[PDB]
């Protein structure tokens, strides 16, 4: 979570627009709040590997 | 460029640190054991069992 | 005469190697002294580990 | 679809050459 | 006590599973690259341009091929002779479309079949062995260098080599009959005689032996379980075998002695293969088998056929045929 | 293409420096008849 | 230049220094004389694209991909000799000799190989005003010929001028009335002559040396094999070089 | 164009020659460890 | 208009999740070329978890 | 329409394979109908008959033969040189009984396509949408009982 | 081309073809291998036996064994396979 | 290699159990075979 | 039309573990021939 998923040292996850027409691998920083567990949220895979 | 006519393919002066720390590493290990030995020790056989 | 000389002495260069294996078969093991064959009362393979 | 039945042939030859060579049944005196 | 002595020693060493040797220090990374290419290269390689006319030849399973006709290509008529290595050649992909594999694999092969070879000398040293299993090993190492290394020599190309192939086998024998005629060459024509005459011997010797075997067994286990390995007593009674052969032919013809017997099945066939790579090898250079074309003529002068020239007028079909598209100019020089 | 070229010349002269110093190791006497 | 003819035969052969054409040094202008013919003129491309259809975010509209060139150094036009017509408005000219094809391969993301015969043969270049200046700028249209001449033989041993005319290890397809007409376009072997747009520019002339040289940028359609699939439009770039004479 | 009963050929021309000849080894393994009497016999 | 999920492919798109895009063939999933992908591809990986 | 389809290279058993499978009719098609026997005529009027293939040769170059052995027609290889193609001699192919009765073809395009399938025999056709027929010859059941009980004595 | 009308013009009906004709067919008729030959088929396509008057560089000489044979002599359409072909088309006795 | 395992024990499958995993897989293949070949 | 890969999943969804059920009916009257000393164990 920290360093393949964050880009510190990694790719990162694939992610969308909300309609699926972009999408590329991108570092995402992670979401610490109430809102990493919405599941749609990347940063909430970010901040849940990492925690 | 390969049809030159240079040394061993050396192209850049790069390969040869690569040659000369290749030979003297193991070099370096065969003196370790035959190396430091008495370079005046001779025999009358066709075969020499003298040590290690 | 190229086609001779190419043909005859690349075909006697081959055999010349041939005998690089046979003169020095015979005589790294003449110098070790089982080149007449293998001795009935001491056997080197019976005096090592098991086969696996 | 027909160039997988021949890489199975050819991977699984492979297998029983390793299988024969260090499996092999050692034969031992007495 | 030292690090080299103590690495020296395992090296060396009969203990292994699988004697190393220091012939194995450059067999085993030669033959594992040959390997791990020709799987890669047989199975997954895109098509090559082999007569250097960008008529690329496709070779790999994943091209449409099978078993018998994929084949790793021999390089282009573009290099030639020419050393073509991977950091020699700006890309892979420029790489693998002008015959790269084949360089890399063949010439890691010769490598490492002559280290093969030296290999098995070295393990005769350490055994007590007298040495020249080698010696007999020496006949394919031979025939195996005369079409992959001296033929391409001789030609002037590694894409007159041999296919690495089945198919691309019996493209090389043909296109090498039309051109050498290598049927009527008498090299070829020693080591036919070499391999009749070794696979006569062979079942020759081993029937007489298994004619003769001794009774050990019953009617109900197998044949083979009257031997137990590493017996003192003799298994097969040879004064049977000889009386056998010597009224199956006459008397004098038959060896009594079973060393001199055991080396005339060494003798003759690696022979037989000896002089028939250096065939090979004196027509890579162009001095090609005989040609009886035109040889028996009437007192008119008329030409008399015979066998040589309906042999030719096969040689004539393969010659105008053999890359169709690659000549341009009337005698095919290469 | 010159980073793969650097690695080929470490694996040849590592393994043909393990053959030329190794019949340079009292070769000959390594056999079962004495030592 | 006349630096490459300072170094003999041996010094130049397999350094790839033979296909690279020449740098002019130094702008000026030269003037083309009434009996001016053009003398050295190389072409070289320096970069390769093919037209494809490109995986945008949502879209896909027609774009150029570039290719890494296969065949290894045998892209160079060379020796191509011309006269140069001097007509009022604009200087024109026309090729006639010289090496002016140079087939070629480039690869595609996918692993597909496109070959295609690179030429300038039948060149009409024109460009504006009369002299040579380091604005000039001439173009033309050039006759592609077919990658094959018509004798090629093609794996079954089919071509135009030669080779036979049906699938000859597949002897029950001419059977009935309507014979092998299905396979019909792949025993036709057809000689195709396509048309390419070259555009010259030159920017760097010696009028001392009276040697030119600038950037073009071409375009040409690839080859089809005589009719077996739809060729496909070629755009490239390089230098180009020339002396005026 | 290839022959769908080439499939069922060869995919049953290794398995079953194959698998039988495993069988005989199996059961030659079972008779020598059935007579040797000790922890794999019953 | 054709996709990976499309074409019945399983494991590929667990690849490319966790950013993997290219090829050693030269394409990619987001469409722009590559002219080297290196060692991690989608060949690189399928061939290094037989190795 | 029986007698005829004796007459024809696809119902030797001489022209099978070994490792082809399948009747005759995965060969070429289940025959329909008999298209006749062609009559090739030069621009003189002889009467030129096609050289047949034999069972050896798979592949066959079209030679067209009048009543004498002289080579009068055929269709070339090479086609620069050219001394004796049908544009040169002019043949015309008269069709007689079958359906296609009374016809006569007299251009290259269609006089070519009926020399090459007259020298396999007499001239049918076929229906190899039924079976997916490839077009390679078959054996009959001739040709594959001479096979195991000759191979198995 | 399968079917290629004018296959009989360009060597062996003894009419030769001008666009389209090797240069061995006009070996066929004495005078004109290989000068007078080389130019014909050197230069482009022609319309008529009144265009091979128009060639650069004849004499009056080489007008003349044309003069002889421009019966025999006659152009069709220039189809450009074969007319690439001309000098060299891999035909060698 | 080390000492010999300790844990070697011998399976059996009597002529009952047989019929019974024959007749499993035999009737698995009339059931689902139907809609295998869809 | 059916899928010509089904013939592959009955076939050897028979004889793959139906010949893995004899294989264990073999070598488990082996062991019994095994044990039992008399005229078939070997
Ligand atoms: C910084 C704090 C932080 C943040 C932002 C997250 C973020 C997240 N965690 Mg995480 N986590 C954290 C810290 C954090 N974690 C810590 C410290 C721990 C302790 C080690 C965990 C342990 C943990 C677990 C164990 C799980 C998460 C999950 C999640 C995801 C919640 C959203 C989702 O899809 O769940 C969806 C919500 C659920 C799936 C609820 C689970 C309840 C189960 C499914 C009920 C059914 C059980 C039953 C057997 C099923 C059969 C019955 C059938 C009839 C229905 C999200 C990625 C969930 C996840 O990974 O899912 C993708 C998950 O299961 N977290
Ligand atoms: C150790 C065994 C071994 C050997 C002998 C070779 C040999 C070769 N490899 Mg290979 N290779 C190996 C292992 C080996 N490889 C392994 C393990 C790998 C995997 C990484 C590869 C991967 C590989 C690739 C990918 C490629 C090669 C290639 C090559 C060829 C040229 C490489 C080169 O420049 O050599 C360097 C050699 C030298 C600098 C010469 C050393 C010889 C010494 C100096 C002894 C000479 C003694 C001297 C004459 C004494 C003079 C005395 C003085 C007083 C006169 C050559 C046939 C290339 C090839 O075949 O392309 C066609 C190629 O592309 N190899
Ligand atoms: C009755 C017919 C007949 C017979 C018996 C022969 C017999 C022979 N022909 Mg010949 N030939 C014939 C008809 C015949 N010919 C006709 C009609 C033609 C014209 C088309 C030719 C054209 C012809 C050519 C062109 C050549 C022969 C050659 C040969 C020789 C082959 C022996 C050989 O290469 O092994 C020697 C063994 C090898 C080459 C193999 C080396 C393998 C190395 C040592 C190891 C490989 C290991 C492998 C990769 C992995 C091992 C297994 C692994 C799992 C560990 C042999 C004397 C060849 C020859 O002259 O000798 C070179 C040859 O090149 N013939
Ligand atoms: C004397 C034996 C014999 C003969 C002559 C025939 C003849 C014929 N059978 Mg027939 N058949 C036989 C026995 C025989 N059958 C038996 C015993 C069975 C039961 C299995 C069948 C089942 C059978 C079916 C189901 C069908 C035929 C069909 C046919 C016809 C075409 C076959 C064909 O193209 O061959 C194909 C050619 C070969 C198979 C090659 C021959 C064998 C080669 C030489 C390999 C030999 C085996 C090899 C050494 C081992 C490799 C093992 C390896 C894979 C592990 C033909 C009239 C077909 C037909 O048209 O019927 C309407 C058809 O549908 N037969
Ligand atoms: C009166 C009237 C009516 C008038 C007419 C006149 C008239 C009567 C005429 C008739 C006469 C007539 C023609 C009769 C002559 C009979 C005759 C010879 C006819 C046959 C014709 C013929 C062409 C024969 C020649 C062919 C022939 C048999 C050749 C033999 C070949 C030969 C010498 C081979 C030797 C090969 C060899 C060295 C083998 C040994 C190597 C080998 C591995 C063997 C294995 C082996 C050997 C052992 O040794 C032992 C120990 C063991 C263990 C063992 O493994
Ligand atoms: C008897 C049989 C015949 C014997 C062979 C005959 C000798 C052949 C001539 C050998 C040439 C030796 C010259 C130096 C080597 C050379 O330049 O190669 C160097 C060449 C040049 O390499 C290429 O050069 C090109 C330049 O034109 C480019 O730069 C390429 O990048 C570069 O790779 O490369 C090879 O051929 C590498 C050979 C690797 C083989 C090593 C195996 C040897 C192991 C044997 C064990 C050692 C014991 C023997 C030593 C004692
Ligand atoms: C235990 C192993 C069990 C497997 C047996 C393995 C044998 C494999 C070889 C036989 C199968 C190969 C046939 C090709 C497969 C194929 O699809 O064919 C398929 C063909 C059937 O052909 C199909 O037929 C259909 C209607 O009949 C449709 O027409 C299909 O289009 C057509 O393909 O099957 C055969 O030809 C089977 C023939 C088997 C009998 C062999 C006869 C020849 C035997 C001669 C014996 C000589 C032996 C001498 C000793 C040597
Ligand atoms: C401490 C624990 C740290 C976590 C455990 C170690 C990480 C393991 C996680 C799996 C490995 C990561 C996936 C592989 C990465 C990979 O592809 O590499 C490839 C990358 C570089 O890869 C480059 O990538 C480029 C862009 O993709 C191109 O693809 C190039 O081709 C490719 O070379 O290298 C690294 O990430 C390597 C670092 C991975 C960790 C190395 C091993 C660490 C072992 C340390 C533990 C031992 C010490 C413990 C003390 C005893
Ligand atoms: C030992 C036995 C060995 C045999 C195994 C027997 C298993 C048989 C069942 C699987 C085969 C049936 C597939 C149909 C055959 C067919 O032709 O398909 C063929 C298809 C492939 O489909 C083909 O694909 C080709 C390109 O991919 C072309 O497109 C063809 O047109 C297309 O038909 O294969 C499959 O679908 C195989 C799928 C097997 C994996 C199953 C995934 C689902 C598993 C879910 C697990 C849930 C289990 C929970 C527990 C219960
Ligand atoms: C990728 C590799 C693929 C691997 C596949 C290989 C494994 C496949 C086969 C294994 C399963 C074998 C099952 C053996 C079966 C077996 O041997 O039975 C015997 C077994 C236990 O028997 P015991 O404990 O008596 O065994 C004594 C031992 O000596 C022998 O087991 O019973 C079971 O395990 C449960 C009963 C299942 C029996 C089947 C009951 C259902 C009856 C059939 C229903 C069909 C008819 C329906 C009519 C509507
Ligand atoms: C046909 C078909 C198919 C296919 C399938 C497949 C492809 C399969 C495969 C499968 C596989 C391929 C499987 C495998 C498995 C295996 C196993 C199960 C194994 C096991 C192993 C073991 C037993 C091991 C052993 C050992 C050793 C060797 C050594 C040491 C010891 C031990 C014990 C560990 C499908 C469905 C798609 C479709 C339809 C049809
Ligand atoms: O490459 Mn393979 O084959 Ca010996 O000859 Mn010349 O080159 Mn090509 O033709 Mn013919
Ligand atoms: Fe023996």
């Amino acid at each position: 979570g920290a360093f393949h998923v964050t880009g510190l040292f990694g790719p990162g996850i694939w992610v969308s627009d909300a309609y699926g027409i972009t999408g590329k691998v991108q570092p995402v920083a992670p979401a610490w709040g109430a809102d990493g567990f919405n599941p749609f949220n990347p940063g909430g895979i970010a901040a849940h590997h990492i925690a | 460029t390969e049809g030159t006519n240079e040394w061993f393919g050396v192209d850049d002066l790069r390969l040869l640190a690569v040659l000369f720390l290749g030979h003297w590493a193991i070099l370096s290990l065969w003196l370790g054991s035959y190396g430091d030995s008495n370079e005046d020790e001779d025999f009358f056989g066709e075969i020499d069992y003298s040590a290690r | 005469p190229r086609s001779w000389l190419c043909c005859s002495h690349f075909f006697l260069a081959f055999f010349f190697l041939v005998g690089h294996w046979w003169h020095s078969g015979r005589a790294r093991a003449a110098a070790a002294g089982f080149e007449k064959g293998i001795n009935r009362a001491n056997e080197p393979v019976l005096s090592m580990r098991p086969i696996d | 679809m027909e160039a997988l039945v021949y890489t199975f042939l050819l991977i699984g030859t492979l297998m029983v050459i390793f299988f024969a060579v260090f499996f092999r049944e050692t034969p031992r005196i007495l | 006590v030292s690090l080299w002595e103590r690495f020296c020693a395992w090296i060396t060493s009969t203990e292994n599973r699988l004697y190393i040797g220091w012939f194995g220090c450059l067999m085993f990374p030669t033959l594992l690259t040959a390997t791990s290419c020709f799987i890669i290269a047989f199975i997954a390689a895109p098509p090559v341009d082999i007569d250097g006319i960008r008529e690329p030849v496709a070779g790999s399973l994943l091209y449409g091929n099978n078993i018998i006709s994929g084949a790793v290509v021999p390089s282009s008529n573009a290099i030639g002779m020419h050393f073509y290595p991977i950091w020699e050649a700006a890309s892979i992909d420029e790489w693998l479309y002008n015959g790269g594999p084949y360089q890399l694999i063949v010439l890691h092969f010769l490598l490492g079949v002559s280290a093969y070879m030296g290999r098995e000398w070295e393990l005769s040293y350490r055994l007590g062995m007298r040495p020249w299993i080698f010696v007999a090993f020496s006949a394919p190492v031979a025939a195996a260098s005369a079409v992959f290394l001296v033929y391409p020599i001789g030609q002037g190309s590694f894409s007159d080599g041999m296919p690495l192939g089945i198919s691309g086998t019996f493209n090389f024998m043909l296109v090498f009959q039309a051109e050498h005629n290598i049927l009527m060459h008498p090299f070829h024509m020693a080591g036919v005689a070499g391999v009749f005459g070794g696979s006569l011997f062979s079942a020759m010797h081993g029937s007489l032996v298994t004619s003769s075997l001794i009774r050990e067994t019953t009617e109900n286990e197998s044949t083979n379980y009257g031997y137990k390995f590493g017996q003192e007593e003799e298994t097969y009674n040879i004064v049977a075998a000889h009386g056998y052969f010597g009224r199956l032919i006459f008397q004098y013809a038959s060896f009594n002695n079973s060393r001199a017997l055991h080396f005339f099945l060494a003798l003759w066939p690696v022979v037989g293969i000896w002089i028939t790579s250096m065939g090979i090898s004196t027509m890579a250079f162009n001095l090609n088998g005989f040609n009886f074309n035109q040889s028996v003529v009437d007192s008119q002068g008329r030409v008399i056929n015979t066998w040589a020239d309906i042999l030719n007028r096969a040689n004539l079909g393969i010659e105008v045929m053999h890359e169709r598209n690659a000549h341009n100019f009337p005698l095919d020089l290469a | 293409m010159l980073t793969l070229k650097i690695l080929v010349y470490t694996t040849v002269i590592f393994f043909v420096s393990l053959f030329i110093f190794g019949f340079l190791s009292s070769d000959p006497s390594r056999n079962p008849n004495r030592k | 230049k006349s630096q490459i003819n300072e170094l003999s035969y041996l010094q130049v052969k397999g350094t790839g220094l033979a296909n690279r054409c020449a740098e002019v040094v130094g702008e000026d202008s030269i003037k083309p004389k009434p009996g001016a013919k053009l003398v050295d003129m190389c072409i070289e491309p320096k970069a390769w694209a093919v037209e494809e259809e490109v995986g945008k975010a949502g879209k896909t509209e027609k774009k150029f991909v570039n290719s890494k060139v296969m065949t290894r150094q045998t892209y160079t036009l060379d020796a191509i000799e011309g006269p140069i017509t001097v007509d009022g408005g604009k200087i024109t000219f026309n090729e006639k000799e010289g090496i002016d094809y140079a087939a070629t391969t480039v690869q595609l993301p996918g692993g597909e190989r496109v070959p295609f015969l690179f030429t300038v043969k039948d060149l009409v270049a024109k460009g504006n005003g009369d002299t040579f200046k380091p604005g000039f700028q001439m173009g033309g249209d050039f006759n592609t010929p077919s990658y094959r001449t018509g004798l090629f033989l093609d794996p079954k041993g089919r071509g135009g001028t030669t080779g036979y005319d049906m699938a000859v290890a597949l002897p029950a397809l001419q059977l009935g009335e309507e014979g092998d007409a299905e396979l019909f376009g792949e025993n036709n072997k057809v000689f195709d002559i396509t048309q390419g747009r070259i555009e010259m520019e030159v920017n760097k002339v010696n009028a001392e040396d009276s040697e030119i040289g600038g950037v073009f940028v071409a375009t040409q359609l690839s080859d089809t094999d005589m009719g077996s699939k739809t060729p496909k439009k070629v755009l490239t770039k390089g230098i180009f070089y020339a002396k005026v004479d | 164009e290839v022959q769908f009963g080439a499939y069922l050929a060869v995919l049953l021309g290794t398995f079953l020659p194959a698998l039988f000849l495993v069988n005989l080894f199996i059961q030659t393994e079972a008779r020598k460890a059935g007579k040797a009497g000790g922890q794999d016999s019953d | 208009l054709n996709p990976m999920w499309r074409q019945g492919m399983f494991v590929m798109p667990f690849m490319t999740r966790l950013g993997i895009t290219d090829s050693w063939g030269g394409w990619s999933i987001t469409g722009e070329s590559v002219s080297n992908p290196g060692i991690w591809s989608f060949e690189g990986v399928a061939l290094s978890h037989i190795i | 329409d029986k007698l005829a389809f004796y007459d024809y290279i696809g119902n030797n058993p001489a022209k099978g394979g070994l490792f082809r499978a399948g009747p005759m009719n995965k060969g070429d098609g289940i025959a329909e109908a008999w298209l006749g026997h062609p009559i090739f005529r030069d621009k003189e009027g002889r009467e030129l008959t096609v050289r047949r293939m034999p069972a050896f040769f798979e592949t066959f170059p079209v030679i067209l033969v009048d009543k004498d052995g002289i080579i009068r027609a055929d269709i070339p290889f090479r086609r620069a040189e050219s001394k004796y193609s049908i544009e040169q001699v002019g043949v015309t192919v008269d069709f007689y009984g079958g359906k296609l009765n009374g016809q006569t073809f007299k251009d290259a395009p269609t006089v070519k396509k009926f020399a090459r399938k007259a020298q396999l025999g007499e001239v049918f056709e076929f229906d190899r949408t039924s079976l997916e027929s490839d077009g390679v010859f078959r054996s009959s059941p001739r040709g594959w009982y001479t096979y195991g009980h000759a191979n198995f004595a | 081309v399968i079917d290629y009308e004018n296959i009989g013009y360009l060597g062996g009906s003894s009419i030769v073809d001008i666009n389209n004709a090797n240069v061995r067919a006009y070996l066929k008729m004495p005078g004109m291998y290989p000068t007078v030959a080389g130019k014909i088929v050197s230069h482009g396509p022609y319309s008529g036996v009144a265009d091979l008057y128009k060639i650069p560089g004849l004499s009056s000489a080489e007008a003349d064994v044309i003069k002889k044979y421009e019966s025999r002599l006659t152009a069709k359409t220039p189809s450009p396979d074969y007319v690439i072909d001309r000098i060299n088309n891999g035909l060698y006795r | 290699m080390t000492g010999p395992n300790p844990n070697k024990q011998a399976v059996e499958l009597n002529r009952t159990s047989l019929y019974w995993g024959l007749l499993l897989i035999f009737v698995l293949a009339v059931l689902f075979s139907s809609y295998f070949f869809n």
